[PDB]
């Protein structure tokens, strides 16, 4: 329920981003002020806290230090990361200053060889839905299995490892979920792929599935509460028809310039769960 | 206006400052408590001497008490105004009559501290005082109670019972009572007649009964009903035999007693026959 | 062999401030919380930080200093203990530890200032206001933290994070703190002014005020806030109305609608006036330079009604007020003398040097109040400039003492100031006054330098 | 005259230290012969003046330990009750105590009580995951979880979290008389705070609470920035 | 205990704790603001002397209390353990804070004979002005101390008590020290309220025996132990400079005889200036130029007395 | 019923509670006199008068002793535009280090030591001290002793060399400045400028020193540029031909003690160390700030065995004033060498210094 976004540094943009695309770096932080107005006016998050600014560009890439499985979080495992190790140490005093301490997820980074990511593991109402790609080893689904994993008739919580292409984006980019059993995925074979393996796994969930174009960002969270909203890219009122036609209320967000970045919303905003 | 309030303010606001939480009285108020090295060094004799009261009881081993005359002999003992509560002095001339060291000089060093700091006397210590100096027969009785005197007229209302019925017969062995001591602690003793232990009660009265039989009958007669039942109902023949004894040697003295507790009396009496005495049976027709 | 609780004595003691503050203020509930409080004890009971300072705010809050021993008791672990001290904490200890004048009461600031300085940065909307308000009341002089702490306030406004009601108080305590920057009170009344409508007046009049008392050399702001007042001028009392007069002053600028408006607003509240802030609404008309006569007559009658509880410095503000245009009005000049002579207490050396040469440049002399004036002289002389003192000789003068003990400090003062007591071309008419009484007899060295 | 005279100050809150000191010692001197009656009289009058007497505690605590079937079950609930208040620990007295409430559990009035004796029983320190004397109560509770009130799962909602208990029946039957508490409207947004809580804490979905509570229960965990008039209608212009 | 004791279950929430700690703002030594002064010689500081003294004076007006401008000349000499790690230099401040803890000082109040020269023998007799005396007044004064507080006598040479009142409790003390010549004491004191019994009773009670040379305290034990008497000699001269303002100058030669300690042994002589500060004072008349009147007069008889103070009687290694 | 009853007395029992421990007779006059009461009913008990004094205290109190530790943001405060005297406080007993010393004003309260035993009683004590205005010269010698022992322990933890110079030039204070308060002004704000001012006519006189001390030319007069860089300032000591000699970090001083003496130009003694620089950034300009500096180094060894160095230098900025300096390292914490006499030295010619210009 703690959405932590940073601003980003004016004059270290890279004009034209790894895409050969030209950005322009005016608009960038004139879009942020309406995202975070947005973010804190969506009631999908509790509150929201701005981060300072840092040089690199890429420092802007929050939600990739840990992931929020619940009360306790887990940072995800050091493998040529060391490259930013500073916005890793002072980000997580950000955290500590509203939250505070947790697993520290000695259990990950300290498990061998491991690799993992963020966006890749994705919460679901009884479940943990972790994406097998070129991202997270089999070795971090076993070590969650063992971890979150809990079987009993109500003492019932599963791991689904998904598999995925080698070229596949990250899992939360195109499976994602929203309130009210609705699972909202890409129009493309890592949607099929996903689909396929979800009913694979446990099909007696039996819950809604809508589809969307392939290029549209969304961010959309369990959360503790259940809610309809739904952070859709503008410019894709194909998928927001296809969205409220379901009952889930679309919020459109300006994110055209921060996509040559290369960067996705759920990327741009790290979710955090405390409880006292 | 506003300067006048703000003042009156201001005053009171230092005035509250200034209370038993300060900094300077509470550093002043334990450098007082701080005792100079002849004091530590009458500490330390104490607690050697303690010791070698609590063992006497035991074996009762002789030339013990000639290391308590020399540990005592020459006690500093110099406590005056350190402790304003007399302990650790009264302490001292308990131990000091446990040997019988009445003519060794500190036991008089001790009384002088009693007599001439009379003023800080408070009830327990005065009486603790008068409990001893009875078990010790000081030659000079007479003048150290006549000074105390005017101070004991002054702490006679806050007098336990216990210690009034030594204090009177301190002051009834020696012809120093008065009618000023007694009028105060008989209306204290009558005031609280619905629970006190009998046996104070009976014992101030026949006390009392000898020079003042008026106070004796009326201390007699608050306690009246209770004493009735007591003899009616109790089961220990001893007690009210030695009851029935002194409620006799009473009604005797005073030459009066209220009927209602004479009837009891004799009933009990009539009843518990076989195991008095004939003196017990001689006392009470007498008192009849 | 009985200690009380103090983890249940602080949160009775929590009921017991709410039901001060909220129902009246009698003094009998605050006593019933002093003897609580006096015989509760911090002792080998194992207390957690948030209930530490809970014990130190109700105790400072009820009268408790480092007098007290639980207060002795709280200040202490917070010299010891400063890692349990959370940014949650902090504003309580530091609001708390600073009416207090133990020399503790100033480490335990200055320690804490040590560590909000390095989380000055990592503070959200909320904690900064609180953090800043704090440390604004303890008259700290650290100027990195000050500067963090503008920083963080100016990322967090960047994008509306502030509401209605942290503006002022953040202002209030830079204002206060005399920290002098363009960027943050920009900052500031540009989230003011996004916030339209939410900014009741209310909450408009402190903020003007502790952006006029900061010193900010522009015309920017001061334009924006005109209409603002002008609009809200319908809907304040008079303490207000004469506050807003005196920032409006003090920015500097003539404004003709808003100034029309505030004198027709306070027309309608001319009943109200207690002559507190009469004295504001007076000297604020006197600095401008604006000379309506129209509310002076107004406020002449309403001294009146108040003239026998007129504050000391209230006296000389408002009579330094009636010299510019003074209407001579000795119907109340007389009277306010007479107080003027009765309140002769603890006053302020510029505030008798001015009270008597109002009261001679008027000339309107009375006798008892230049009797005590001058009896008061003495002790303050050793305190003046040369300018000053030039004026208090010069009033003096024109009260007709010759006493001697009277006249030989302030001499003395003024030879010792000499080469500046000459060198001011406005008050060498004046010059030509004092030696025109005291003639070249008194102070001949004073004499001499004054021929050359 | 000292059972009364403390029950008569701890009713009221009116503790002088020296009265109450010689009070405590007389009472430590002659404490072999203190009856029931008397213990619950004068530990619940020693404890709403919040005097902690090591001595004294330790051995009233262990005195009611012994004189355990005279008390009655109210009785034992407010024994428990003032010694949970200050925090003052014991567990022979908790654990000689708490075996009489479950043997005579039928007799409460209503569930809520037991959930009193359950919080009043963790206050001590007194381990709620322990022997299963704790677990009829809570089984109790859940057989019959519909006269449970807010403040009654109010309290429940801490305990639970703080001591990290896995019972799951006991947040199914707190969820469902939530939702029915809600469909009554007499339940408070706090209540709703800490259901979702506890309930997002342990990993159970129950999707028929979320739906009709969620809504009341973020209005008290929403930092609701003010807008302005003009501020709305341009961020409606946004979406 | 009986009754319905298993219906102690409805307890009003209206209940907030009430303790009575009877026995606390009372005493002598609680009852007024204090304050401390640790002026040194050699301007500037009769403004501090000006500031506390009046706010002191405005403190006694406020709680309906007056007392008496006393001003007398002595030596000071502070306990050796005031200094710590044997360092000769100390803040002002620290000094003034290291004294008002523990009041680590011994005050001497004396003057050496033949002194009397400048005094009533120069323009310092005009200052001494009238002497309205009666002549050297045989008087012994002594105190007393009672359960609690002592109290404050002065007995005529032949006859019953004359004066029995409190103790004096002095709010302002200031060591205005000087270098060579004796040091200069100012202070403001004031007199706690006695129960009218207690004044009546100690003057029913004859004190002492002073039967032929030889005196004795006959003091019942019951009411207080004699810790201090001495044969007093005093003279008195009056000053009016038309403002009401009654500088008295007074002179007494005392002789200890009942001693309890070593500090006070050997027979002294004292000066000592004095005023009058009623109740109405501190209102409006002024109550400062009193105590720079004070200080000026001390401060000029002190450099009169400067150099035979440190002649063969005494000395001072200021230095 | 008498005089012991005062509004201080019935006050500090209000205050305290207990007002029941004055009779009735006490509680009616009371009432009477101080509360202006007509005529209280004889025939009233103790509550009821109790009752009818708090109220008429309650009543009385009109004012506010409470601080409130809130803040209020409704709060129009146009009004705004240390002895320790009156209480024992409890608990009590870029410049890194400035006090401000003078040759008058000395607050710190000197210390003597006499022994009474002429004075009456007293004659059995043989020590006692006493107070006295001490000499601001002795004074501040020995806080400038205490003061180098302290700012020489801070640099010898840290093992870091350095030296102390002291300039002779004066020292300008703004208008925006007891003297604790100016220490913490200086402290805080630092509102002074420092001038290193040294005549060209007293060359000659200066000269004469070095054979009053017996000082040995060490370096004759030498040309350097003093330049110092932005990157954070590097000070590069470039020769004649602008080539680099020597660069170094910024001078960190860690003790700071402006003497402001009444005549003659001032004295401003600075302890600062020059921190390390790694020599891969050294190596770079080896092969905003420009002065010429045209100096002459006198050397002496003192009676402690520290190097002392006069030095005279005409420096002239160019992106110009004489100036005087004494020039002693830091000693290290293996050498041994008295302090205290070593410091009294040191003050000495630094007098000499102030005086000799």
């Amino acid at each position: 329920l703690h959405a932590f976004v940073r601003s980003p540094h004016y004059r270290t943009i890279p004009s034209a981003g790894p895409n050969g695309i030209v950005v322009n770096r005016d608009m960038l932080v004139h879009q942020f002020r309406d995202f975070y107005k947005t973010l804190q006016h969506c009631s999908l998050v509790d509150k929201v806290h701005l981060m300072s600014e840092r040089p690199s560009v890429e420092a802007l890439r929050v939600a990739d230090q840990m992931v929020s499985i619940g009360a306790t979080f887990l940072e995800m495992p050091l493998t040529g990361m060391e490259h930013r190790a500073t916005e890793f140490m002072e980000s997580m005093r950000y955290v500590r200053g509203a939250g505070g301490p947790s697993t520290l997820a000695s259990y990950l980074q300290d498990t061998e060889n491991c690799r993992c990511n963020s966006g890749d593991v994705v919460c679901l109402p009884n479940g943990i839905a972790v994406g097998h790609g070129p991202r997270t080893n089999a070795v971090a689904h076993t070590t969650l299995k063992q971890l979150f994993e809990v079987k009993d008739d109500q003492f019932s919580f599963d791991v689904f490892t998904l598999e995925q292409e080698g070229d596949a984006p990250p899992l939360g980019d195109y499976f994602g979920f929203a309130g009210s059993n609705v699972l909202l995925t890409w129009k493309d074979e890592h949607g099929l792929l996903a689909v396929d393996q979800y009913q694979q796994k446990q099909p007696h969930t039996e819950m809604n599935v809508v589809y969307l174009e392939p290029g549209c960002h969304f961010l959309s969270f369990y959360g503790v509460d259940h809610t309809i909203d739904v952070l859709v890219q503008k410019g894709y009122e194909r998928s927001m028809d296809s969205i409220a036609a379901a009952g889930l209320n679309p919020i459109p967000v300006q994110w055209s310039e921060m996509d040559k970045l290369g960067i996705s919303m759920r990327a741009a905003v790290l979710p955090l769960k405390f409880f006292k | 206006n506003p300067f006048e309030k703000v003042a009156r303010g201001i005053a009171f606001k230092m005035r509250s400052k200034v209370h038993k939480q300060g900094y300077s009285n509470t550093v002043m108020a334990q450098q007082a408590r701080r005792l100079s090295p002849t004091g530590l060094l009458a500490m330390e004799r104490l607690t050697e001497l303690t010791a070698l009261q609590q063992r006497h009881q035991c074996t009762f081993d002789p030339a013990l008490r000639s290391k308590a005359t020399q540990i005592l002999r020459t006690l500093p003992l110099l406590s005056i105004d350190e402790d304003p509560y007399f302990t650790h002095t009264q302490r001292a001339l308990r131990l000091a009559a446990y040997f019988g060291a009445v003519d060794l000089p500190v036991t008089y060093a001790l009384i002088n501290q009693h007599t001439k700091n009379a003023f800080m006397l408070d009830a327990f210590s005065m009486a603790s005082f008068f409990y001893t100096l009875a078990k010790l027969k000081h030659p000079q009785t007479k003048e150290i109670v006549g000074i105390l005197l005017p101070r004991l007229r002054e702490v006679a209302p806050e007098l336990i019972a216990r210690e009034a019925v030594h204090i009177l017969r301190l002051l009834c062995s020696i012809q120093m009572a008065d009618a000023q001591l007694v009028k105060v602690v008989t209306e204290t003793v009558v005031a609280t007649a619905a629970d006190v232990p009998l046996r104070d009660a009976r014992q101030c009265a026949f006390i009392l009964s000898e020079t003042f039989p008026e106070e004796a009958q009326r201390i007699l007669g608050a306690v009246e009903h209770r004493l009735c039942d007591d003899i009616d109902m109790n089961a220990d023949a001893n007690e009210v035999k030695t009851t029935i004894l002194d409620v006799c040697r009473v009604v005797s003295a005073t030459c009066k007693g209220p009927r209602r507790l004479l009837n009891s009396v004799a009933r009990r009496s009539m009843e518990l026959l076989p195991q008095l005495t004939p003196l017990d049976v001689a006392f009470v027709l007498k008192a009849f | 062999v009985s200690h009380l609780s103090a983890r249940n004595i602080a949160t009775e003691a929590l009921q017991m401030k709410k039901l001060h503050q909220e129902r009246g203020g009698n003094p009998m509930l605050a006593q019933q919380a002093r003897r609580v409080l006096f015989a509760t004890s911090i002792a080998g009971q194992n207390l957690d930080a948030r209930s530490v300072a809970l014990l130190l705010n109700t105790a400072v809050y009820f009268g408790m200093e480092s007098d007290a021993k639980l207060v002795r008791e709280c200040i202490d672990y917070c010299l010891k203990n400063d890692k349990l001290i959370t940014v949650d904490v902090l504003p309580i200890v530091v609001t708390a530890c600073a009416t207090l004048k133990s020399r503790d009461a100033r480490e335990v600031i200055e320690m804490q200032a040590q560590k909000a300085a390095r989380n000055a940065k990592f503070l959200d909307a909320k904690d900064v206001t609180n953090i800043i308000s704090a440390f604004s009341k303890t008259g700290i002089n650290h100027e990195k933290l000050f500067a963090f702490l503008s920083r963080r306030v100016q990322t967090l406004a960047r994008v509306g994070e502030f509401e209605a009601a942290h503006l002022v108080i953040l202002a209030n305590a830079f204002s206060r703190l005399r920290y002098r920057d363009k960027f943050l009170f920009g900052a500031i009344a540009r989230r003011a002014m996004s916030l339209r409508e939410r900014v009741t007046v209310n909450e408009l009049v402190p903020l003007i005020v502790a952006f006029s008392k900061i010193g900010l050399k522009d015309p920017k702001l001061s334009k924006r806030f005109a209409t603002k007042a002008m609009e809200y001028v319908d809907q304040m009392n008079a303490e207000q109305v004469a506050s807003m007069f005196m920032a409006f002053a003090y920015f500097g600028i003539r404004y003709d609608q808003l100034f029309g408006v505030l004198t027709n607003r306070a027309v309608e509240l001319i009943d109200e006036f207690n002559a507190q802030y009469i004295s504001t609404t007076l000297n604020a008309f006197q600095r401008i330079g604006i000379n309506n006569p129209e509310l002076f007559d107004n406020l002449a009658e309403r001294a009146l009604a108040v003239v026998q509880d007129h504050d000391a410095r209230d006296i000389s503000k408002t009579v330094t007020a009636l010299a510019h245009f003074g209407l001579k009005d000795e119907e109340l000049f007389k009277r306010l003398a007479s107080h003027a002579a009765s309140i002769a207490d603890q006053f302020d050396a510029m505030g008798l040097v001015n009270t008597a040469h109002a009261f001679a440049r008027t000339n309107f002399l009375q006798q008892d109040m230049a009797v005590a004036l001058s009896e008061r002289s003495v002790y303050v002389c050793r305190l003046l400039d040369a300018g000053e003192t030039r004026r208090l000789l010069w009033a003096l003068a024109k009260f007709q003492v010759r006493d001697p003990k009277i006249l030989t400090p302030v001499f003395n003062r003024c030879l010792a100031l000499h080469y500046d007591f000459f060198a001011d071309p406005t008050g060498s008419e004046e010059i030509e006054e004092i030696f025109d009484f005291y003639g070249p007899n008194f102070c001949p060295p004073l004499y001499q330098l004054y021929i050359s | 005259a000292i059972s009364f005279a403390i029950a008569a100050f701890g009713r009221v809150k009116y503790l002088d230290k020296k009265l109450f000191d010689r009070f405590t010692r007389w009472i430590l001197d002659h404490s072999k012969d203190l009856n029931a009656a008397e213990l619950l009289l004068t530990i619940r009058g020693v404890s709403r003046v919040m005097l902690l007497n090591d001595q004294l505690y330790d051995d009233l605590g262990s005195k009611a330990a012994e004189k355990v079937k005279e008390f009655p079950i109210e009785s034992q609930c407010v024994l428990l009750s003032s010694f949970g208040s200050l925090g003052v620990e014991h567990e022979r007295l908790a654990s000689r105590m708490v075996s009489s409430i479950a043997e005579n559990r039928e007799e409460l009035t209503d569930a809520t009580k037991a959930v009193d004796v359950i919080t009043s029983l963790w206050s001590m320190n007194y381990d709620v995951e322990d022997d299963k004397h704790v677990a009829q109560l809570a089984d109790w509770v859940v057989q019959r979880a519909e006269e449970l009130t807010d403040e009654s799962i109010g309290k429940l909602c801490l305990v639970l979290s703080d001591t990290n208990w896995r019972h799951v029946p006991l947040v199914r039957a707190i969820a469902e008389q939530s939702v029915r508490l809600q469909g009554q409207q007499s339940i408070s947004p706090k209540c709703c705070r800490e259901v979702l809580d506890v309930l997002g804490t342990f990993m159970i979905h129950h999707q028929g609470a979320r739906e009709n509570l969620s809504a009341l229960g973020r209005s008290i965990s929403k930092e609701r920035i003010q807008l302005s008039e003009e501020e709305e209608q341009h961020l409606q212009l946004l979406l | 205990g009986y009754g319905r004791w298993n219906q102690a279950s409805v307890m009003q929430p209206e209940t907030l704790l009430d303790l009575s700690q009877a026995g606390f703002y009372e005493g002598a030594a609680n009852m007024v603001p204090k304050a401390f002064q640790l002026l040194v010689s050699d301007v500037a500081i009769r403004s501090r002397y000006s500031k506390v003294l009046q706010w002191c004076c405005l403190n006694m007006s406020n709680l309906q209390m007056d007392g008496e401008l006393y001003v007398d000349f002595g030596k000071l000499l502070l306990k050796p353990s005031v200094m710590r790690k044997n360092r000769r230099i100390v803040s002002s401040y620290t000094l003034q804070q290291r004294l008002q803890v523990n009041h680590p000082y011994t005050w001497v109040p004396t003057l050496p004979e033949s002194c009397l020269s400048k005094i009533q023998e120069q323009f310092l007799q005009p200052e001494g002005f009238a002497p309205i005396g009666k002549g050297v007044q045989l008087t012994y004064s002594g105190t007393i101390k009672r359960s609690k507080d002592q109290l404050h006598v002065d007995l005529d040479n032949k006859g019953k008590v004359l004066a029995v009142n409190s103790a004096w409790v002095n709010l302002q003390t200031a060591w205005c020290t000087h270098a060579k010549g004796p040091d200069v004491r100012l202070l403001l004191r004031s007199r706690p309220p006695i129960r009218r019994q207690d004044v009546e009773l100690f003057a029913s009670t004859p004190i002492i025996k002073l039967a032929d040379d030889d005196v004795a305290d006959v003091l019942p034990p019951e009411h207080g132990q004699l810790v201090y008497l001495s044969e007093d000699e005093t003279r008195l001269f009056e000053r009016v400079s038309d403002r009401g303002v009654t500088i008295t100058v007074r002179e007494v030669k005392r002789q200890p005889l009942i001693i309890l300690r070593d500090e006070e042994e050997d027979p002294r002589v004292e000066y000592s200036l004095s005023a009058h500060i009623p109740a109405n004072a501190a209102k409006a008349t002024d109550v400062r130029a009193v105590g720079l009147t004070a200080f000026e007069l001390a401060g000029r008889l002190a450099g009169l007395v400067a150099e035979d103070f440190v002649r063969e009687y005494g000395c001072e290694a200021k230095l | 019923d008498f005089s012991h009853i005062t509004r201080n007395t019935v006050w500090g029992l209000w205050n305290e509670g207990n007002l029941f421990s004055l009779s009735v007779p006490e509680l009616a006059f009371f009432l009477q006199e101080h509360c202006r009461v007509a005529n209280v009913d004889p025939r009233a008990k103790k509550s009821a008068l109790v009752r009818q004094v708090e109220e008429i205290l309650s009543a009385e109190q009109q004012a506010s002793a409470t601080v409130p530790q809130e803040d209020n943001p409704h709060a129009i405060v146009v009004t705004d535009y240390e002895y320790g005297d009156w209480g024992a406080e409890p608990g009590f007993e870029s410049p890194r280090a400035f006090q401000l010393l003078h040759s008058e004003t000395a607050t710190d309260v000197g210390i003597a030591s006499i022994d009474p035993s002429k004075l009456p009683g007293q004659s059995k004590v043989k020590n006692a001290l006493a107070a006295i205005h001490v000499a601001p010269n002795d004074a501040n010698k020995m806080r400038f002793r205490m003061a180098f022992e302290w700012c020489l322990m801070n640099i010898w933890n840290m093992n870091m060399p350095g030296e102390l110079n002291i300039g002779a030039g004066k020292a300008l204070y703004y208008r925006s400045v007891p003297l604790w308060t100016v220490q913490k002004h200086l402290y805080a704000q630092h509102p002074y400028a420092w001038f290193a001012i040294a005549s060209e006519s007293n060359v000659a006189a200066m000269e004469s020193l070095a054979a009053a001390l017996n000082m040995s030319i060490q370096q004759e007069r030498t040309t350097s540029y003093k330049v110092t860089i932005r990157r954070e300032f590097f000070d590069c000591e470039l020769n004649g031909q602008l080539k680099c000699t020597m660069m170094n970090k910024p001078w960190d001083r860690f003790f700071v003690s402006h003497y402001i003496r009444s005549k003659m130009p001032d004295l401003r003694y600075v302890v600062r160390a020059r921190h390390p620089i790694k020599k891969r950034i050294a190596d770079a300009y080896l092969e905003v700030y420009c002065c010429e500096r045209v100096v002459r180094k006198w050397a002496k060894k003192t009676a402690t065995g520290v190097t002392l160095q006069l030095v005279e230098t005409k420096r002239t900025p160019l992106i110009e004033r004489l100036e005087y300096e004494w020039i002693v390292p830091l000693p290290q914490q293996a050498e041994r060498i008295d302090i205290a006499a070593l410091t009294d030295e040191l003050w000495e010619y630094g007098n000499k210094l102030a005086a000799a210009l």
